């Protein structure tokens, strides 16, 4: 689903087909969800899977995905950022900086099963650079 | 007497069993009662304070010790109020005055005693017995406009045990002549146990729950008040019915007792299962078949008086109506087959069946009334010689056992009507809304502190809802006011999930409603200035489809969390402490950024509850309808504090009672003395009488004012307010054979009836001249004396030494201009300012300092909850030691004192 | 004050003797129930030898009633108390003095 997003937002005659087709059909979304970009369901699923995403992320992970979204700013490509994270490795959240990323941690801890993950740093750039591009397109989405 | 006064005092807790009881005109219920108390372990000093421990009765409403500081000095249980009465072993106790009663072997409660408390509601009084030996001392006289039960006050450091007799505690002693062991007192859908009073907290499985007021009996809710019928003229088209209607309701009792395995005998034999009656209604003796006629006549008279219309509809219906064939072995003796007729086709409708609920709830409140009048009472346990009966109660407190068991029979009454073909409309049942209470004032609120307001970030907190009622739910400004329902005003926005609305300034539908279980996540962006709404983690939206409930939101001054529970109400409110306790935090809202409210915090968050105590504040100097007018002396008027209604004669005008003292009192000496218009300087300057007065406007119906003063412990917000109202008790010593030593009259208010003032003639008339009515005090002998007009009245008090008392009126007004506080004086009389304020002790000349002014009663007030409550064990030890109340753990508390209003 | 009332039986026989010393505690109110003293609040015993007049004459004269063990109500007019002078700053001039006073034992 982000995929998609991300296609709807870089290309964008997709968005003026998206709107055709919504206005001719008279399609109410609000109906769908229970026109406007709001209704856009493109965006309103992202929405409604982003938690998904931002699950896998650990909370460490905060300040990489700040600096992903920087360089999705850059313009630079997945390949870009994916190496940006991979030598940038370090710059990540540590745990004594605030009380914020002591108890988020402590329940991310708590979730059975996440003992063995975040133990592979390609893994972590995976999950960063995905996520981080999700979030640097629907910011540019929500505020135009 | 002006600095603040602080001590450390213990926490002290109040239990009861479920045991009311009173008196009313016609009331089912019993007038003597009779309980114990023994004492098991008594630690005399486990804090530096002595260990409370007393016991005696309360009265339901009125008797509300919250745990903190309340009146005097903290520690408030039995005797503390003008609503209880205790004794303690070596004091009687009531109205916050200890009397010392003489008794053999004086000592302070200890290990091993047994108080036997004895309640008379004739007289009425209650009586006291220590260890079998008399308490040489009574309270009597007092109201009894409410329900009384047992009660014990305590602090830390008591182990006692409830003797209620039965199989609750054996008594140690035999009840005196004509009294009846409290545990026959339980009604019947309810089972005997210890409770708290009045609690806003409780412990549950996942923490602390917070309680909404609870629903209380009335002494009143034990009348029968059934209706009318002997002014019921029966119709003739109904005449026709009520025999058939009455054989018809035979064969069907006789069809259920042959179910039951009755058979046909000469005699009463249960044993054997006998019944002569059992025989064909035809065949029935003459006065017992009147007797089902009547029974039956009752009935469709009933239905009348309740205002059903019922008429025939199909006689071919009637004819149609087959009786059903009846097995030959329901051949008893009787040498009969009680037939019923098959009413299968015959459908009630809902509207129907309530009105069948209403025909059976009358005839057992009529049958009810005509025992009382023969002179029967409630009683648990049965005794026919006696006439105490465990039914003899009104019908809507009856178990559903006999209420079921009442509604077949009237079930089946109203299907033999419709068989025969009647239509049976009920009333139009108007709506008639209760309104027992002030919504306002009624549901409690539950406020974080105003330290902890929030005026940036995103957070997050939980609220379960333990029942299904009336609960409301969100965030406050932290100005809330206590009395105004929550998002009446712009105050609060809340969520009221009881029919599912957004409450913010009025009300909106949102939401769903929850059931029993679940749980409210509220969560305030202040970064978006936004509030949202989850039940059970997935989130509430508008009917518009929107995901918020608020937008945008001013800060202000920030926001706290807050909910309020309507009476019977139980909530748990997790503001997030321990994060894992949060149970759906991680669903909704740990991904979006929320953060609980009480993430990092050391300790549990402090919380304020709107305590329905009505206290006395200064009149607010914006207050929309009352204005009080600071009025200069001058040379033939003395200083005056004037009250005027600014919004009166127009829409949206408040006219309520209005209750008003004045800020400061005056304090009777310690000892009382043993046994042309200039003032006289001697009798000026040696004189102990004060006086001040009070102008009630013309206009202003003299008949709506009471004049007159109080003391600290006034706290009677009562809107049909009399001097009938008026809490009294008194408290007499004797000695061992009777001869009273002392009779001391105990209240808390001491006034005169305007209407008692207005001439004869001039009653029914509006007048154009002012009342004054003056007051006049001596504070070396106690008395209290009025004048109306410059002309003595009748009316007379006593006091006794220390005691202090508040100038006050009490008024409904009738006019613009209502009254006036004139603080002048008479010829050899001083003013008021002269026994309030010690450096004016020997001025005559009439003054009104700032810190004299008009205060009046509000409802509602805010109150700190404490940290820690006492841990009480209440449990039953058997059936002859009795129910056991226990508490070891000590705690204290440091308490502020204000000297001039006692609390 | 000294008019003495029992709230706790005591042993009933062993009474100060002249000489000896007692130890008590005690909780001092004035005659309206204002707390001023208490060695309670202190949390140790007060100690102090009849015939020395280390205490006023209403302890003086009220302890010597009370039996080891007992607790009791010391009512103490103004003359055996602090009196016209009246100790500055705590006990007001011509205050009567309630007591409640545990004498633990003798020594």
């Amino acid at each position: 689903v982000g995929e998609i997003f991300i296609y709807w937002s870089k290309s964008h005659n997709f968005k003026r087909e998206e709107q055709n087709f919504v206005v001719q059909n008279e399609i109410n979304n609000m109906s769908f969800l229970t026109y406007s970009v709001q209704t856009s369901l493109i965006v309103a699923t992202l929405k409604k899977m982003l938690p998904i995403g931002l699950n896998m992320c650990a909370p460490t992970d905060q300040d990489l995905i700040v600096l992903a979204k920087a360089r999705y700013a850059l313009k630079d490509t997945d390949e870009e950022v994916r190496e940006f994270l991979q030598n940038n490795l370090n710059l990540q959240g540590k745990v004594e900086g605030s009380p914020s990323l002591r108890w988020q941690m402590a329940l991310y801890r708590g979730v059975p099963g996440r003992e063995e993950d975040a133990d592979d740093p390609e893994k972590i750039v995976r999950r960063v650079q995905e996520v981080s591009a999700v979030l640097y397109h629907l910011d540019q989405t929500e505020h135009p | 007497e002006l600095l603040l006064q602080t001590n450390l005092i213990n926490y002290v807790t109040s239990i009861r069993p479920n045991i009311f009881v009173g008196r009313a005109e016609g009331s089912t219920q019993y007038g003597k009662w009779y309980f114990e108390v023994m004492v098991d372990e008594v630690a005399p000093f486990l804090t530096a304070q002595a260990t409370h421990l007393r016991v005696g009765w309360a009265l339901s409403e009125g008797y509300s010790p919250y745990p903190g500081g309340g009146e005097g000095w903290g520690g408030n249980g039995v005797g503390d109020d003008l609503y209880s009465y205790g004794f303690d072993g070596l004091h009687l106790w009531t109205g916050h005055v200890a009397r010392p009663v003489t008794s053999p072997g004086q000592h302070l409660l200890a290990p091993e005693d047994v108080v036997s408390c004895c309640l008379d509601l004739s007289v009425p009084s209650i009586s006291f017995r220590i260890n079998g030996c008399p308490v040489q001392g009574v309270f009597e006289s007092f109201n009894l406009d409410g329900l009384f039960f047992p009660v014990v006050s305590f602090s830390a450091g008591i182990k006692v045990r409830f003797l209620l007799g039965g199989r609750h505690g054996e008594f140690k002693f035999l009840p005196p002549p004509g009294y009846a062991p409290c545990h026959e007192a339980v009604l019947p859908r309810e089972r005997l146990h210890l409770q708290p009073i009045k609690e806003y907290r409780r412990e549950g499985p996942r923490g602390p729950h917070l309680v909404g007021p609870s629903r209380c009996l009335s002494h009143l809710d034990f009348v029968p008040c059934p209706v009318d019928t002997i002014q019921i003229v029966l119709p003739p088209h109904l005449e026709r019915i009520r025999e058939k209607l009455a054989e018809n309701i035979h064969e069907l009792w006789a069809l259920t007792r042959i179910e039951q395995g009755w058979t046909y005998g000469p005699v009463r034999d249960d044993n054997k299962r006998l019944h002569p009656c059992l025989v064909n209604f035809h065949s029935l003796p003459e006065p017992e078949r009147n007797y089902n006629l009547q029974m039956s006549g009752e009935t469709l008279k009933t239905l009348l008086a309740l205002g059903c219309h019922v008429g025939m509809a199909d006689e071919k219906a009637e004819d149609n109506l087959k009786k059903t064939k009846l097995p030959k072995t329901y051949m008893m003796s009787n040498g009969y087959k009680p037939a019923p007729l098959d009413l299968s086709h015959v459908r009630l409708t809902p509207a129907q069946t309530t009105l069948v609920d209403r025909l059976a709830e009358n005839g057992h409140n009529v049958w009810a009334r005509d025992r009382v009048a023969q002179g029967w009472s409630y009683s648990a346990v049965q005794d026919i010689p006696a006439r105490r009966n465990p039914r003899l109660v009104p019908y809507r407190l009856l178990d559903e056992a006999t209420k079921r068991s009442n509604r077949d029979s009237l079930c089946q009454a109203v299907r033999t009507l419709l068989g025969y073909g009647y239509n049976i409309e009920p009333p139009d049942q108007e709506p008639s809304q209760v309104d027992s209470q002030s919504r306002g004032d009624r549901a409690r609120i539950f406020r974080a502190e105003k330290s902890y307001a929030v005026q940036s970030g995103r957070w997050y907190f939980e609220f379960e809802a333990v029942t299904t009622g009336e609960m409301r739910v969100g965030w406050a400004r932290p100005e809330l006011r206590p009395d105004v329902e929550l998002g009446a005003d712009d105050l609060a926005y809340v969520f009221n999930g009881h029919r599912g609305q957004r409450w913010h300034l009025g009300s909106e539908p949102f939401g769903r409603p929850w059931q029993s279980g679940d749980v409210v996540g509220c969560m305030i962006d202040l970064t978006e200035n936004t509030i949202i709404f989850t039940l059970n983690g997935e989130v509430l939206m508008s009917d518009s489809g929107s995901e918020t409930a608020f937008r945008d939101i001013e800060i202000g001054d920030g926001f706290l969390p807050v909910c309020s529970l309507g009476p019977g109400q139980v909530g748990h409110l997790n503001l997030g402490q321990d994060v894992s306790s949060l149970r759906f935090f991680a669903i909704c809202g740990l991904q979006e950024g929320f953060e609980p409210f009480a993430i990092n915090m050391q300790r549990p968050v402090t919380t304020w509850f709107s305590k329905s105590l009505p206290q006395f504040e200064p009149v607010p100097l914006e207050h929309p309808h009352y204005e009080v007018a600071r009025m200069d002396g001058t040379v033939d008027t003395p200083p005056c504090l004037r009250l005027t209604h600014r919004t009166w004669g127009s829409q949206n005008s408040l006219v309520e009672m209005l209750f008003l003292r004045l800020s400061l009192p005056v304090q009777f000496h310690q000892h009382f003395r043993c046994t042309d218009n200039r003032d006289d300087p001697e009798i000026i300057l040696n004189t102990t009488t004060y006086y001040y007065s009070v102008r009630v406007f013309a206009g202003q119906e003299p008949s709506c004012v009471w004049v007159g003063w109080v003391t600290p412990d006034y706290h009677q917000h009562d809107m049909s307010f009399d001097l009938s109202k008026v809490r009294a008790v008194t408290v007499t010593m004797g000695d061992e054979q009777g001869n009273v030593h002392s009779s001391l009259k105990c209240s808390n208010c001491y006034m005169v009836w305007g209407g008692d003032f207005v001439s004869p003639g001039q009653q029914g008339r509006i007048s154009h001249t002012d009342l004054v009515i003056g007051c006049l005090v001596d504070l070396a002998t106690g008395l209290m004396t009025f004048t109306a007009n410059g002309k003595e009245s009748n009316t007379f008090f006593q006091v006794e030494p220390n005691t202090k008392l508040f100038p006050a009126v009490f008024v409904l007004p009738t006019h613009q201009n209502v009254v006036q506080f004139e603080l002048g004086k008479q010829k050899n009389i001083m003013p008021l300012s002269a026994a309030m304020f010690l450096s004016e002790r020997k001025n005559p000349a009439p003054q009104c300092p700032p810190r004299l002014e008009v205060q009046m009663l509000m409802p509602v007030s805010w109150s700190r909850m404490p940290n820690h409550f006492l841990q009480v064990d209440t449990r039953r030890a058997g059936e002859r030691l009795g129910w056991a109340v226990q508490c070891q753990e000590p705690l204290m508390m440091m308490a502020l004192h204000i000297p001039e209003e006692n609390r | 004050g000294v008019q003495v009332e029992t709230i706790s039986p005591g042993d009933g026989r062993t009474f100060p003797k002249r000489g000896q010393t007692c130890v008590v505690h005690y909780t001092g109110m004035l005659e309206d129930g204002k707390k001023f003293d208490s060695s309670r609040d202190r949390n140790k015993p007060f100690k102090f030898t009849l015939g020395k007049q280390e205490v006023i004459r209403g302890w003086e004269e009220g302890v010597a009633q009370m039996s080891v063990g007992q607790r009791a109500k010391l009512i103490i007019s103004s003359d055996y108390a602090y009196g016209a002078t009246g100790h500055p700053g705590i006990i007001p001039p011509h205050a009567t003095l309630v007591f409640d006073v545990e004498l633990l034992k003798l020594e």
